[PDB]
RNA sequence: CUGCCGAUAAGGUCUUCAAAA
RNA sequence: UAUUAAUCUAGAGUGUGGUAGGGAGUUUUGGAAUUUCAUGUGGAGCGGUGAAAUGCGUAGAUAUAUGAAGGAACACCAGUGGCGAAGGCGAAAACUUAGGCCAUUACUGACGCUUAGGCUUGAAAGUGUGGGGAGCAAAUAGGAUUAGAUACCCUAGUAGUCCACACCGUAAACGAUAGAUACUAGCUGUCGGGGCGAUCCCCUCGGUAGUGAAGUUAACACAUUAAGUAUCUCGCCUGG
């Protein structure tokens, strides 16, 4: 499992601030990363599958959102990420 | 993690399998914190495995990484001398959490302590104990639990406006229809 | 399935044989015709249900 | 006749846990003469309980500690 | 017109006069029978039995065959009606 | 006041109001609870100078960040309410816009009908005094 | 306590009615 | 109502703290039982049926005892049960991994519901390539029954049922009941978390069942897990 601590610590844009949209989604992109390297291992396990495309679309409606409202944080969270591409 | 093996080594001479016990450990488990040991004792095991009736078991009270048991795990079937091996891990066994937990390992010891009183008395040394009372049901409820009981959040609210309010109270439902009986 | 017979009498030997033959005949008789795994689940859902309610009015 | 003491030992000893060599006398009560797991109605506990003893056991069948099919 | 003792278990809208009373007890039964009774007796103008009257002449038994027991048990004859296939 | 429950409501602000009412009579209780909104207060007003139901108190939390109105109901000594039937016009999605000239009279004008034009929910007879029309929010008989 | 055991041309009546005594 | 400029947490999420699971995939491991073979004892049937006959058997069968090989499925536990969105999931272990329930003085501050098109999964049968094949058995052969039997019964029996990788995308895929939200008597069970502390039992918050009034229905019946009072969105229906 990842260390959910760190990179929760990294993303934060300021202390106790654990429930922004900026800290989920970095926990969500390492969700992503995590998830492909043991879908892409096994091949045959769709839950998995199931849980990889939920979080992948709900990262994608959050960052949706992100643009609507405040969209100059939504440039400064896309460079450091590397989400977009 | 921690771990838990329980090795079968097959019955030959106490002081060389410990030998062989020792040598299965030094081997392998890459990366490991204290190894406890123990040796459960000579036990006549009941189907017979490996054409042996007699064996040594081991524990082994070890912890650190997953990759403690690929190369152990791979090497106890080649050698002759282990007839089977269970590497159980305590953090996935059927209730873990709760043991680490420290008010249930306290209230454990309570129910320990209360229960050995109950059967005390049932077995009385001599003298007859005519409640015997353990399987049927207790006395009243428990007093703890009347006082102790939980507070639901009463959030509290702070009336602003108001309009018509009378409280006239018509609680008289199911009232009498028939009043006094006459004559045409 | 072992029952000693105690040399003391031979009924009672049969007596308890006839409830172990019982039971083990229930399993012998189901590994002997071949039902789907619905109609499989559905045969042991009816035991259990059988067995339940004739308990409930022997309780 | 019959008798209502069917009641889980590990609830009242609130036990917590089953480790197969730490209670193993303990589960040779619940196995039938025949060795084989008694039901709800002989072995007396909880199913949550019954479900952990099961595990456990199969787990001791499995390190060849108690007997299959014969006592 | 209906008037009625009842007995927590009854639909309220069917009787007129209700009169929250036991039922099950062979004593309240008797008083509150006879408390109706008497006031008939009065109107016809014969004397009374249990109303307008002291402690010593209103005292009744408890009929035979600690405090009594108006507990509702025998549950056990209420089995699932006989179905199943 | 102090509650033990917590308050929903939903989201469509004219039928959760109707919804209330209607269970309420038919279930026979008297005292209910929804979350309080300015258009939801405005109804509950001119309701109880139509004199369909008999108390309407809007209350707030002690940190003054939410408001919920806790109404009951008029029942008669019998125990038979005032309110016969609901039925809202203006649902979502679709919203009903009526000029003047075809302001309903619902039953003759023995229920009410709630429009709100330009100064809030308005009745049907003084909206007809006004001859001003707009919003139509729901049925009351 | 489980053998065997198949078929049956077409179209058809019959409620007249309560006005009422 | 729509647009824009902002504030708040109750909707919905995140974290911390409790926590139940046959949830999934990959890799290993285990015992009964069937079949075949090997070695003993043994001596005339075994097998099958409504009754029999093909069939197997002095080349020593059935049976009994031991051993070896191999494949398939995982008794009891096992339920007036649990998990998953559905199909489905039940010998044991390791690794990877999905969702869910309860309490939150924490955080973001409407980020939410539905979803045409699109994508993913999807019982069994079937297909293509390469392995595997113990048992069973479509197609097929024979013996019966029968007026006839290409069927029900019996003896054999290939594909298939199994694994890996590619397709097929249909089922009474059913709770014959789309999803989401708020409200509306009660009683009896059962499961999980939390509070108390022998169990048992009491309360709170949820999941899964039975009974049951108002209410609904053409009736059967549903009835807080609605087919009840209402709103939003999608799909679908218009006689045989
Ligand atoms: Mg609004
Ligand atoms: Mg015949
Ligand atoms: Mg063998
Ligand atoms: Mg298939
Ligand atoms: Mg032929
Ligand atoms: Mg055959
Ligand atoms: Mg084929
Ligand atoms: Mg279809
Ligand atoms: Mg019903
Ligand atoms: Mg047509
Ligand atoms: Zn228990």
């Amino acid at each position: 499992q990842i260390d959910k601590n760190g990179i929760i610590k990294s993303a934060q844009l300021h202390d106790k601030d654990v429930g922004s949209i900026q800290v989920q989604v970095s926990l969500l992109t390492s969700q992503i990363k995590q998830l492909t390297d043991h879908l892409l291992a096994n091949k045959k396990d769709f839950i998995s599958k199931r849980g990889l495309y939920a979080k992948v679309s709900k990262r994608k409606r959050l960052l949706k959102y992100l643009k609507h409202n405040d969209l100059e944080a939504y440039r400064n969270l896309v460079k450091t990420l590397n989400l977009r591409g | 993690m921690q771990y838990n093996i329980i090795l079968l080594v097959d019955g030959s001479l106490s002081l060389e399998q410990a030998n062989q016990v020792n040598e299965k450990q030094q081997q392998t488990l890459t990366n490991v914190e204290g190894l406890q040991t123990e040796y459960l004792g000579l036990k006549e095991l009941a189907y017979p495995i490996k054409k042996q009736l007699s064996a040594h078991y081991y524990r082994w009270k070890f912890s650190g990484d997953n990759q403690s048991t690929k190369d152990f795990k791979r090497t106890a079937n080649i050698n002759k001398q282990v007839l089977r091996e269970l590497i159980i891990n305590l953090e996935r066994e059927y209730g873990y959490l709760a043991s680490i937990n420290p008010k249930k390992q306290q209230l454990a010891l309570q129910k320990r302590a209360k229960y050995d009183e109950i059967i005390a008395r049932e077995n009385n040394p001599e003298n007859p104990d005519v409640p015997v009372t353990s399987g049927l049901a207790s006395t009243q409820p428990r007093l703890s639990r009347t006082e102790k009981a939980q507070k639901p959040k009463e959030e509290l609210w702070d009336v602003v406006q108001k309009m018509g309010n009378f409280d006239s109270v018509q609680a008289n439902p199911y009232r009498p229809r028939f009043k006094r009986f006459n004559a045409e | 399935p072992k029952i000693e017979v105690k040399n003391d009498d031979l009924e009672l030997a049969l007596k308890k044989f006839k409830r172990v033959s019982l039971e083990i005949r229930r399993l012998a008789q189901r590994h002997e015709y071949h039902l789907r795994k619905g109609m499989r689940l559905r045969e042991k859902r009816k035991i259990a249900q059988k067995k339940r309610r004739k308990f409930r009015n022997m309780v | 006749f019959k008798r209502s003491k069917k009641y889980c030992r590990f609830c009242a000893i609130g036990q917590l846990r089953i480790d197969l060599i730490d209670d193993l006398e303990a589960l040779k009560r619940f196995l039938s003469p025949y060795a084989k797991i008694n039901p709800r109605r002989i072995t007396g506990n909880c199913q949550m309980h019954q479900r952990h003893v099961a595990k456990a056991l199969k787990r001791a069948r499995y390190l060849a500690l108690v007997p299959f099919v014969k006592d | 017109p209906v008037v009625a003792l009842c007995n927590t278990n009854t639909n309220p809208e069917l009787v007129d006069f209700i009169i929250p009373a036991n039922n099950h007890q062979p004593q309240s039964t008797c008083l509150l029978m006879n408390l109706l009774a008497d006031a008939v007796a009065e109107a016809k103008a014969m004397p009374t039995m249990f109303a307008y009257k002291p402690d010593e002449e209103i005292q009744i038994e408890i009929p035979q065959k600690k405090q009594i027991t108006s507990q509702r048990l025998n549950i056990t004859r209420n089995p699932e009606v006989l179905t199943r296939e | 006041i102090t509650t033990t429950k917590p308050i929903k409501a939903h989201f469509d602000p004219v039928a959760d109001l109707l919804t209330k009412i209607n269970n309420a009579r038919k279930a026979k209780l008297m005292t209910v609870t929804t979350i309080a909104s300015k258009l939801k207060i405005a109804i509950l007003e001119i309701l109880v100078k139509e004199g369909y139901l008999a108390n309407f108190q809007v209350l707030e939390n002690k940190s003054k960040t939410k408001r919920i109105v806790t109404f009951n109901l008029k029942y008669t000594q019998r125990r038979i309410p005032s309110i016969n039937g609901v039925k809202q016009i203006s649902k979502p999605g679709l919203r009903i816009y009526r000029p003047f000239e075809k302001l309903p009279l619902v039953l003759n004008g023995l229920g009410i009908a709630i429009i709100s034009t330009s100064d809030g929910v308005m009745t049907d007879k003084v909206a007809r005094l006004k001859k001003i029309g707009g919003e139509i929010l729901a049925y009351v008989w």
